């Protein structure tokens, strides 16, 4: 709600990734998204810049969806 | 049953018939001995059916894995192969198998094994029971290196005479080419080479 | 220690980076405003050492000329309890009166340490003054213009609360230098020294690797004592040679194994 | 007790941290591949980086050639990639040998998978810590994509990618059949396959390539091949000029 | 790389076509179009260097074909496939491109064979993100004027 | 008795309609407290789309009749996106007339 | 060299097999499936799950035959739901259709999988297979018959059960919904009705799995001319038909 | 304590055994194969350890069949039963197919037996590279050997504790000659770089061993090296280092 | 410097406060470090790097010839 996207970019993308996060870490990808976007050169966040910022700090698990073998 | 194979310049000639006799009876008259255990190497079997073939199964086996694993075996490796499958089962099995096939750099290359088991290298080679039969025809009028045509007008002359002196063997006549441009079946009828 | 824009050679890549969290807010709050980010702030430094991780802190105090504190690990600790509270409490003050501050804190693991207390009394003093930190970084006490860079050899030590994003938000590591790039650092520790003339170091270095970038001034060091058995002045591509197979030889006297997020 | 991840054995949460952990060594080639079905053909991409000269090219790969239908891309360690290689090419020789035809390459996905569980069961075997990608023409299936995993466990797919930064690809992807509305790229030529398939990859992983850098694998009706460098470096020119 | 032939061959092949060129010059006063595919062949190399070498031999070829009156149409079509052929290292092409420009503006042409020009080649660079960008908004000033009056 | 059974969430549609009666009584005392146990029914996750839209439908009105206009707005933005774009059934009705109160509401800002 | 030979699984000092405990909480873990017997036949169905939404589940399968009459569906591991299925067809065929030439009972079939693993529980080198399985069958004698193997190697005949991480809501919801008289329409919606409750994602046929062991077939049979032998009484209802029911709700 | 067995992993990608072999590879001496156009050309620095022993007297180059040679660093035992174990199967090879087994086949082969002990708890994996190769009918080949069953082709392989300037030294030998050069005029370049390989190393004396597999002056079998050539390789080598 | 429930964060807090004046803000240059120590296998990963203590000698078991001085 606070900062700019583009059409480009998706909410929706970010919920079949990861399913245990902070509230902390959710503030802080978007931050980190809003500095990358300054190395294109951009104000608004591209959905490059987005799942960029997701890959670090990633804090990856083996419980959560898309990586899983115990279905 | 007749089978032979003949080299030539560009690569070797198969030829077999197809006239299965148990006892009396023929069981089919169109039967197919010219079998492909590799894409290239063709074997030409006779003796007892149920040996030969279970013998060919085996080495297909082991060809395909050598081509998985090695690259494609050579002419020379598949006649080892069914070497060393006779020597086993020699006092059990009775199987005469010529081994045809073209190497890329050597050319075509005819090897014979016999029942006992050993490889020969030959120029021309052939086996059955109908084959004691032309052994002088071939050997008079055979020279090194002739072309394609004068290849299957002999290898047809020659099975002619087979066809005619041993009552097992009959039917159409069938060859498989193998060459660098590939693999040609040719089959011959009787009305075609009774005239000559 | 200070040194220009540069202080490695072929890890520029993250002296750009660094400079993201530090440098641009502070010159343009307003382009962080277009995008509607928080100001970035925040930097945790870790990797294996040795590697320019101070050198590169000393180098953006120098560089931008913001105004700088600092803090080794140990000499905000002190004997007397609400005083070393005192210290780093009334260290934030000065930053908010004092323009852009960067907060270098050196080679912190003495107050990394976690709940412990079990042990000694002096793992409660730790969390005396690991609670005053929280409170500073994130509350109604807000920073923006007031940034941590965080200096240290490995971070698995440290508490999980001081690797907290938003407080750290990024987390840049610097690797041991590479194949070419211990070679971008040869280049200029060849200016330093008196050479004959050298620019054949690139099929040896690569080669012998097993260096970080303070050992690359090894080779140059020990390859002015080779100079000085033969009674030379200058750095020879024979002096060089011999220096590289020595230099590699003393450090596999231990090992160092590190792992990362 | 306090072994159950030294030995295949579930956790007090039910589970098996070892087999986990096989997943988490399949990254560390981070070789990247890229697969999908064009109409009449399947096409795989893959990495190919030396980290020295003094390497040959040519040996270091990483599609090998298990049936002569059958491709099998590989990602994780070398080593467990010449395992599975071995055993793949064992059971396919025995498939022809005692049915007749040659191995379906569904066949080997199960056969390969149970293998798979089997490693997982025994307390002293390693599991592999490979992810096979199974490129195959069917003739009764048609252009088919089967991924098994250290787990044992195979899904089809209609294009997949592995390796460390697959989720750029994975995008890639999905907005390309959503775009379709169809589960396979319409193309009657392989080469076009290809220049589609490097295209994505370009795209996903944000590097260009040279003929180098790829390794190229498709598989036709009734047969499998591999393309050259410099039949790659073709296809690389041909994309610029679309 | 694995070989080390390419990186003696290409950076030679740099310096001999320097004593080869003035013969593609005379060649070009018979027929440029020959001369000009001479070139071309030589600017497809693999080694990174030499490409910055290459590049300058057909900077003072194709002045003339620039200061002629229906060749330049053909010109502005080949910096198009050049960036489009591999790629050819970055640095090389974009001072090429420049270079270019600079000597549309000293030939001297027909207001309308300047504007048709320019809209060509800011094309080729509007799919581009890299130094292009320094030299596009130049020309694009350049093109507003042209349109002002 | 329908609560003992409470495994059903078409109860989340009867709070509703109970939350319109006290609506036009004309009383938001007890309008609200059958919205909450409406948004309670609705917590179940397996409510289809349709009976959300209805959700944010009704809290929509209600908070613009108590003279918030900025969370008016927010609820109206959520049911136009809901009926807008899926079937239409009675929705073409629903989408203008959510839509006039998105209108409605920045007129009182 | 080898000696494992000594049982990993050992008694705990409280008095329980832990590793059964791991493995039936594995099976909390899994997918939630469901059976229905009614009078006239029986309902299984389940959801399909994958990994990446581009995988196909098409050619994936989580309801498999054993025999024409028996089919089973799994709750828990997928790779140990693949190789015991296919033990179970072997040990049918070996040890009923090679000595009385026919299939077995569902009954029979339940014990034979049993076994294997008790087997799993026993012997050093394994562990249990951790999956719940659900064996539907009918057979001539007993009729329709619905039975439930757990991780320990027990079983139990149900009414109806249902297994997966969703398996407290769901048998509560069974338990009002099932009636001593059930027809196999009224099953089917039902089923469906259940497991919608239990299944977040998008609900269609082309993710639930249907099958019905209900009667018999004589167009599956594959030949005809034979009144003796009748068809399979399994069937597995592809995405069509189960489009339907999903609006016959 | 996941260091304690090769059939555990480790969340890191690790299996601490199989790396903690490498050390007792980076033990060993020198040890160099060339890959030239006509052969390979192996050589091993054998340290003389005392005044009481018989020289050249013990090698530690040992051929398998007759075509390829074989060499190995680090525990000289247990390298030693490796090439047994190679021996047996190229004796199977040609017992059942009737040809000298291919260097690509050899490859599979130790690589499997190599890649096996790391599966079971029962066994230690071997602690031991080696380099092997020589000429077949479809040309010369080499191959160094992991202690983790991998391996890669090599245009030059080296390994030991000189291993650092050895494959610096080669680098610049495939600079010298980007097209490769003549196993007979490689014979000198083998004694050069192990000596340059023993400065590192320069605590002892070591006698210099060169053997060599190349179709154009051995006909394609291995052999050593000896008499007058051997000395005058030394000799070249010995002023070259001063 | 990974320490677990102990005291040991009091010991290591000489060790870190001799790394940072091992740094140079000048007025080191001229101040060296000799050690002498039993093992040199129980040194931290910030001792095995130049800038500590950047030669690394070691003491040999005695040879033929210097024990013979040794005891003259
Ligand atoms: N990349 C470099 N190039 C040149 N000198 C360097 C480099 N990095 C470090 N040095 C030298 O090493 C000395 C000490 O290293 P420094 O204190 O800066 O590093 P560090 O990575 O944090 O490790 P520590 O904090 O344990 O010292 C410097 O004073 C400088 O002479
Ligand atoms: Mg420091």
């Amino acid at each position: 709600s606070k900062m700019s996207l583009a059409p480009e970019a998706d909410l929706d993308s970010l919920i079949i990734r990861n399913d245990s996060l902070s509230g902390a870490v959710i503030a802080a990808i978007m931050q980190e998204a809003g500095l990358r976007a300054v190395r294109k050169n951009r104000y608004v966040i591209l959905q490059s810049d987005l799942e960029e910022a997701y890959a670090t700090q990633v804090k990856t698990d083996n419980t959560v969806d898309k990586f899983d073998f115990y279905k | 049953t007749s089978i032979m194979a003949v080299t030539f310049k560009d690569g070797v000639i198969l030829g077999a018939d197809s006239r299965t006799t148990t006892g009396a009876y023929i069981a089919n008259r169109v039967t197919d001995k010219l079998t492909r255990v590799h894409d290239k190497i063709w074997c030409c079997r006779s003796g007892s059916a149920a040996d030969t073939q279970a013998i060919a199964d085996i080495v297909q086996y082991h060809l395909e894995l050598y081509t998985s694993q090695y690259g494609t075996p050579s002419t020379e490796t598949a006649a080892s192969v069914f070497k060393e499958l006779c020597y086993e089962n020699k006092d059990n099995l009775t199987a005469g198998i010529i081994v045809a096939g073209y190497d890329d750099k050597n050319k075509g290359e005819v090897y014979t094994i016999p029942l006992g088991g050993s490889v020969h290298k030959l120029p021309y080679a052939i086996a059955g029971s109908g084959s004691t039969f032309i052994y002088g025809y071939c050997d008079k009028n055979f020279r090194e290196n002739m072309s394609k045509e004068e290849t299957v007008d002999f290898i047809k002359h020659s099975l002619s005479q087979a066809i005619k002196w041993d009552g097992s063997s009959g039917g159409v006549i069938r060859m498989v080419v193998l060459t660098a441009a590939g693999v040609e079946r040719l089959i011959f009828y009787p009305d075609e080479y009774e005239q000559l | 220690g200070e040194i220009t824009f540069d202080g490695i050679g072929g890890l520029t890549e993250q002296i750009r980076e660094l400079r993201e969290v530090i440098e641009l807010p502070l010159k343009n709050p307003e382009i962080f405003q277009r995008v509607g980010i928080k100001p970035p702030k925040g930097v945790l430094l870790y990797g294996p050492p040795g590697t320019g991780k101070t050198l590169l802190a000393k180098a953006v105090a120098a560089t931008i000329g913001a105004n700088f504190i600092f803090s080794p690990a140990s000499g905000i600790v002190d004997k007397y309890i609400g005083e070393s509270a005192r210290i780093i409490r009334e260290m934030f003050a000065y930053a908010k009166e004092h323009e852009p501050c960067i907060i270098f804190m050196d080679e912190v693991d003495a107050i990394g340490g976690r709940r412990f207390s079990e042990g000694t009394s002096a793992d409660r003093e730790i969390q005396r003054t690991l609670m005053e930190l929280l409170t500073q970084m994130d509350g109604f006490d807000n920073l923006g213009q007031t940034k941590i860079i965080m200096a240290t050899n490995r971070p698995d030590t440290l508490d999980p609360a001081l690797l907290r994003p938003g407080r750290l938000d990024r987390k840049v590591e610097i690797p041991l230098p590479n194949e070419a790039g211990r070679l971008e650092i040869f280049k200029i520790h060849t200016a330093k020294v008196k050479k004959t003339g050298e620019f054949d170091f690139e099929a040896a270095v690569k080669m012998s690797d097993g260096f970080n970038g303070a050992d690359i001034r090894n080779c140059a060091t020990e390859a002015g004592f080779f100079a000085i058995r033969d009674d030379r002045d200058h750095i020879n591509p024979d002096d060089l040679m011999k220096a590289v197979r020595k230099v590699a030889e003393v450090k596999k006297l231990e090992g160092t194994i590190e792992y990362q997020k | 007790a306090g072994y159950d991840r030294h030995i295949t054995i579930f956790s007090p949460e039910g589970r098996l941290y070892q087999v986990e952990y096989a997943f988490k060594a399949t990254n560390q080639t981070n070789i990247n591949s890229l697969a999908v079905r064009g109409k009449d053909c399947t096409v795989v991409i893959s990495q190919k980086k030396v980290p020295d000269k003094l390497l040959d090219p040519t040996t270091v790969s990483y599609i090998f050639c298990i049936s002569r239908t059958i491709g099998m891309v590989v990602n994780g360690p070398i080593p467990d990639a010449r395992n599975a290689a071995l055993r793949a090419k064992a059971e396919a020789a025995e498939f022809r040998y005692k049915y007749g035809y040659d191995m379906p390459c569904d066949v080997l996905a199960k056969r390969m998978a149970n293998l798979s569980q089997i490693y997982t069961q025994r307390a002293y075997m390693r599991p592999l810590g490979v992810i096979l990608t199974f490129v195959s023409v069917d003739e009764e299936l048609g252009p088919s994509i089967y991924k098994t995993d250290p787990a044992g466990y195979y899904v089809g797919y209609k294009a997949t990618a592995t390796g460390p930064k697959q989720q750029e690809i994975t995008t890639n992807l999905e907005n390309h059949f959503k775009k379709s509305k169809i589960d396979h790229i319409n193309e009657e030529s392989w080469e076009k396959v290809v220049e589609f398939a490097i295209t994505h990859m370009i795209d996903a992983l944000g590097t260009e390539f040279s003929k180098n850098d790829l390794e190229v694998g498709v598989a036709t009706k009734d047969k499998f091949f591999t393309l050259s460098a410099e039949n790659i470096e073709e296809r690389l020119v041909a994309i610029a000029e679309q | 790389m694995s070989r080390d032939a390419p990186i003696k061959a290409d950076k030679d092949y740099s310096q001999i076509l320097k004593e080869e060129f003035p013969k593609i010059d005379s060649l070009a006063q018979n027929d440029c179009n020959s001369a000009l595919d001479q070139l071309l062949v030589l600017e497809k190399k693999t080694r990174q260097a030499s490409d910055l070498a290459s590049s300058k031999e057909v900077l003072a070829k194709i002045v003339d074909l620039l200061a002629s009156r229906n060749k330049w149409d053909d010109l502005n079509e080949q910096l198009t496939l050049l960036s489009k052929k591999h790629g050819q290292l970055k640095l090389s092409i974009q001072y090429m491109i420049q270079k270019v420009m600079e000597y549309l503006k000293s030939s001297k042409s027909l207001d309308l064979n300047t504007r048709i020009s320019v809209i060509e080649t800011i094309r080729v660079v509007t799919e581009n993100k890299i130094f292009v960008e320094v030299e596009r908004a130049r020309v694009t000033k350049d093109l507003v004027e042209i349109k002002k009056e | 008795e329908f609560k003992k059974l409470d495994d059903k969430p078409s109860l989340v549609d009867v709070h509703l309609l109970e939350s319109k009666v006290y609506h036009k009584l004309r009383n938001l005392a007890k309008s609200k407290a059958s919205l909450t146990a409406a948004r309670t029914a609705a917590n179940s996750i397996y409510c289809p789309t349709q009976t959300v839209a209805e959700l944010d439908l009704m809290s929509g009105i209600l908070h613009c009749e108590d003279k918030d206009y900025k969370t008016a707005f927010s609820y109206f933005f959520e049911s136009f996106e809901s009926y807008h774009n899926l079937t239409t059934h009675n929705s073409y009705e629903k989408a203008c007339q959510v839509l006039k109160y998105m209108l409605l509401s920045k007129i009182m800002l | 060299t080898d000696r494992y030979s000594f049982s990993l699984t050992t008694f705990s000092p409280s008095g329980k097999l832990g590793q059964i405990d791991y493995a039936l909480t594995a099976v909390k873990q899994g997918v939630t499936s469901l059976g229905i017997k009614a009078t006239n036949g029986v309902v299984i169905a389940t959801e399909k799950k994958s990994s990446s939404p581009l995988a196909m589940s098409e050619t994936l399968s989580k309801v498999s035959l054993l025999t024409p009459d028996i089919g089973a569906v799994y709750s828990g591991m997928g790779p140990d739901y693949r190789v015991l299925v296919d033990k179970s067809r072997k040990v049918a065929h070996t040890s009923y259709k090679r000595i009385y030439g026919e299939y077995p009972p569902t009954k029979l079939l339940v014990s034979e999988v049993a076994k294997i693993m008790q087997e799993a529980t026993q012997s050093g080198g394994v562990r249990p297979f951790g999956v719940s399985l659900l064996i539907a069958g009918h057979d001539e004698f007993n009729g329709f018959s619905l039975y439930q193997v757990d991780p320990s190697g027990s079983y139990f005949p149900w009414k109806a059960t249902a297994i997966g991480k969703g398996s407290v809501a769901a048998k509560t919801f069974l338990e009002k919904r099932w009636n001593d008289e059930l027809e196999l329409e009224d099953a089917i919606h039902i089923a469906l009705l259940t497991l919608k409750e239990s299944v977040e994602g998008e609900f269609n046929g082309d993710t639930i799995e249907l099958a019905i062991i209900g009667d018999e077939n004589p167009d599956l049979l594959g030949y005809t001319g034979i009144p003796t032998d009748k068809g399979p009484r399994f069937r597995k209802l592809t995405s069509q038909e189960i489009n339907d029911r999903l609006e016959a709700l | 304590g996941y260091d304690l067995s090769n059939s555990v992993f480790s969340p890191d990608g690790r299996n601490f055994q199989v790396e903690y072999a490498v050390k007792a590879v980076e033990n060993g001496t020198t040890s160099i194969g060339i890959k030239c156009n006509d052969g390979v050309v192996f050589a091993v620095e054998k340290l003389i350890t005392s005044k009481l022993l018989v020289p050249q007297k013990n090698v530690k180059i040992q051929v398998v069949d007759r075509h390829i040679g074989c060499v190995y660093s680090g525990l000289i035992p247990d390298g030693r039963h490796l090439v047994n174990r190679g021996r047996e199967e190229a004796a199977s090879f040609k017992k059942l197919y009737k040809t000298p087994i291919p260097i690509p086949a050899f490859a599979d082969r130790l690589g499997q037996y190599v890649q096996a002990h790391t599966l079971y708890n029962s066994v230690r994996p071997f602690g031991v590279s080696t380099i092997f190769g020589g000429v077949d009918k479809n040309g010369a080949h080499l191959y160094m050997l992991e202690p983790s069953g991998s391996y890669w082709g090599y245009k030059g392989a080296a390994t030991g504790k000189g291993r650092q300037s050895a494959k610096a030294e080669l680098e610049k030998l495939v600079d010298h000659h980007p097209e490769g050069l003549s196993a007979r005029e490689a014979v000198k370049q083998a004694a050069k770089i192990i000596y340059l390989a023993h400065e590192d190393n320069k605590e002892k004396d070591f006698e210099l061993e060169i053997s060599w597999c190349s179709l154009s002056e051995t006909n394609g079998l291995h052999k050593f090296v000896k008499g007058d050539l051997l000395q005058e390789a030394i000799d070249f080598a010995q002023k070259e280092i001063n | 410097f990974d320490s677990e429930k102990s005291g040991d964060r009091e010991v290591q807090r000489t060790m870190l406060e001799l790394l940072n004046q091992l740094d140079g803000f000048s007025s080191d240059d001229r101040v060296k470090v000799l050690a002498a120590t039993n093992r040199v296998d129980v040194l931290d990963p910030a001792l095995l790097r130049s800038g500590r203590l950047d030669r690394k000698i070691e003491f040999p078991l005695p040879s033929e010839d210097s024990r013979a001085q040794i005891l003259q």
